Formats: structure tokens, sequence, C-alpha cells
């Protein structure tokens, strides 16, 4: 924003929003995978008790 | 007559507008029938976050919390030497294309408005920096 | 649709673009950052001069 | 520094034309800065000649020098010129141009910048 | 084609009540689904084929 005017700055800024918005989605997806296999182990310890 | 006047009873109220975010409710007929603010109370804030006019019992997460800056400070080198742009452009002779000369500009204050002044400089298009934002940057060489 | 008409010097015609700053875009006529519609400018040195 | 410089002394025959110019270093006249011209003889007082506004272009002249001196300003180099014709013996004096610093917003109500003057003589 | 609003679908008479300063309708997806014919001011309705 401190080197380009408003007419080609939006091309660059959008190229960076979607890039960072895709590294968050990847992080969330892996957590959904991990939480679904910890739960499969918390239902095994709840049965052993 | 022309001086003085007698009038009836009346009252008028004055308020000032302000930038705000609202949530409005449209009925089946298409007219606004109710509205809720979004910056009046935390309850109204969570109503605005949940996009509902009623909230169920529980704990809800809402907008964040940040501190705004108070004053602005700018630090720049104090040199004020008025870079010799006129020497390059108002020269009486330019070298051949195969032996192009290179001049070095350093340790001075550069003003590109004097460049912008003369009309014949019609082709002025730039790649890495917008031509209208050269006055707010610092260059190493 | 509404039209604005005025006569300026040939040098300063480039300051009527949105976002530009200068002598005529600060004290005489300024366009908003977001603009819809467009401008026309033709040299007329035979009438006014 | 930001300062005003002046040309050197010169000797000119009477009945001829004389051109005077004073430059500015590290200082631009923008659109609000103005300057005046004064003359100082040897063992005499100071007499004011005229001052012009760079922006508007209005000029003022002393009544006794209405035709003798012509004052002009230049934006490209931000300077002031005087042209005079048929100089006499009383013109052998030092000429100064004085301006106040001013940057597009506001400035002092006094002339604090000064040159060193040109010593013009007639022989 | 209603004043440059292009599309495709079948048109049926509707019973919506449009206020005098309103011309178009909208849904939760922000696409026009109700218009007023210019010449004759009855309120139509648009649904896809």
């Amino acid at each position: 924003f401190s080197r380009l005017d408003k007419v080609e700055a939006e091309v660059q800024i959008d190229r960076l929003i979607t890039g960072r918005l895709q590294s968050l989605q990847t992080y969330v997806t892996q957590q959904l995978i991990r939480a679904a296999e910890i739960r499969a182990s918390a239902n095994l310890a709840a049965t052993k008790m | 007559s022309s001086s003085g006047w007698t009038a009836g009873a009346a009252a008028y109220y004055v308020g000032y507008l302000q930038p705000r975010t609202f949530l409005l409710k449209y009925n089946e007929n298409g007219t606004i029938t109710d509205a809720v603010d979004c910056a009046l109370d935390p309850l109204s804030e969570t109503k605005c976050t949940l996009k509902s006019f009623t909230v169920e019992k529980g704990i809800y997460q809402t907008s964040n919390f940040r501190v705004q800056p108070t004053e602005s400070i700018v630090r720049f080198p104090n040199i004020t030497n008025l870079c010799p742009f006129d020497e390059v452009f108002n020269a009486t002779r330019f070298a051949s294309v195969y032996a192009w000369n290179r001049k070095r500009i350093s340790n001075c204050v550069a003003d590109y408005s004097v460049l912008y002044n003369l009309a014949p400089f019609f082709t002025f298009k730039c790649y890495g920096v917008s031509p209208t934002k050269l006055n707010d940057l610092c260059f190493t060489n | 649709v509404y039209a604005d008409s005025f006569v300026i010097r040939g040098d300063e015609v480039r300051q009527i673009a949105p976002g530009q700053t200068g002598n005529i875009a600060d004290y005489n006529y300024k366009l908003p950052d977001d603009f819809t519609g467009c401008v026309i400018a033709w040299n007329s040195n035979k009438l006014d001069s | 520094q930001m300062q005003l410089v002046q040309s050197g002394p010169e000797v000119k025959k009477p009945g001829t034309s004389v051109k005077v110019s004073c430059k500015a270093s590290g200082f631009t006249f923008t659109d609000v800065s103005s300057l005046q011209w004064v003359r100082q003889a040897r063992g005499q007082r100071l007499e004011w000649i005229g001052w012009t506004v760079v922006g508007t272009g209005n000029t003022n002249y002393a009544p006794r020098f209405q035709e003798r001196v012509t004052i002009t300003t230049d934006k490209s180099t931000s300077t002031a010129y005087m042209e005079l014709s048929s100089l006499r013996s009383e013109d052998t004096a030092v000429y100064y141009c004085a301006a106040p610093f001013c940057s597009e917003t506001s400035c002092s109500d006094g002339f604090d910048l000064w040159g060193q003057g040109t010593k013009v003589t007639v022989s | 084609n209603f004043n440059g609003l292009k599309g495709t679908g079948v048109l049926t008479e509707s019973n919506k009540k449009f206020l005098p300063f309103q011309q178009f309708g909208r849904d939760i997806a922000d696409t026009t689904d109700a218009v007023r014919d210019p010449q004759t001011l009855e309120i139509l309705d648009i649904t896809p084929c």
C-alpha cells in the first residue's frame, strides 16, 4: 500500500489474502482428523473403566 | 404587524447521527418492523453476532479487544540537499546509445514534482513503484 | 446523468483522473476515489484564444 | 543552506542597459513567496524600489523609478531580474534583494533572508 | 431484458406490494426475483426454468 496506487494494489493484495486464507483452512482440516482419532481412543478408555 | 409575532405551542428535538452497524427485521409485507444495534450492549453485540433476536442460555464468543494508537511520529534523515536532477535532464549533450553514461545520485533530498512539471515528459510509466507515490519513500541509491 | 463543463489549460488535463493530486485537483475540482462515468477533453485553440 | 546569493560587482558606461539577477540556493519561491529590491549608496540611507508577488505576478514600483527599472520573476529557477536603462552617476551603489521564507502555508511578516548585493558603478 | 437486466426464466404475475421508490426485489442469495414492467407497472415474478 506504500509503493503502489489503488489500481494494481488490489491484484497483489488479493493474491495474498487467499494464500493466507488457505493455510488456515488446511490447519483446521487436520485438527478435525486428529480430534476424530483421539475420540476413538477416549471411547476405548471409557470402556476399560 | 411587521414587528413581532404570536404563535402556538410546539416542541422540537434535535439529535446527531453517528456511524453505526444495525440489524434490521423485515416482515412478510416487506416493511421494517424491528431493529437491534450492534455496539450498545454486550447482549446486543452477541445478538448481532448470532444473527438472531433471541439467544439461548450459555457462553458465547464475541468481537475482540484492541487498543487504539494515540499519536503519530515520523523519523526521517535531516539532509535537505535538493538532488541535482536538472543536471541530468537540462544537459546540452547526451552520449551515444552504445556508450550510455551513468550518473550517481546520493546523499540529497529528491523531489520528483519538478520532473512532473514539464509537459514533454509525456511517457512516464513505472514498473515497481507508482509514479505518484515517489515522495513518500526512501531509496538506498 | 449529469455533466460538468469547464475549460482548463492543456498541461493540467492529466489531473482530472481520480486520485491524482496537484494544483487543480486540490483547490478547483476534485473527483471521488470511486468513480463511474468518464471524461472527454478535446483541444480548442480557435475559439477561446 | 537555504539562502539567497547575489551576483558580483560590475562597471557599466552611462546611457546603456544593466541587468541584475539574484539566485536562491536550497530554497524555492513556491506560489506565496515575495521579494523586494533595495539600493544602498556610500554613506547614505536605504531607499525601497519595488516588490513583486511570485504567484499572482503583481508588481509595484517607486514613483521616481516608474520607467527606469523593470522587475520580473522566474518560477523555473525561482529568481528575480531587474532591467535598467541609461544609468547615471548616482546609480553607483549596492543592490540587494530581500525575501521572507515561505512554504505554501504561511510565513513571517518580515524580511529575514538577505543577499550581499551587487556593486554597480558608472564610468 | 428489463432495462439491461438479462436473465432466463418463466414470468408469472405476483402479489407483492412494491413501495413507489422500489423497483426490484431480492432474496437471501442477492439475485433479482421480482421486477416491475416499465410501460405497464404490474409486478411480475421470476423463477428459473
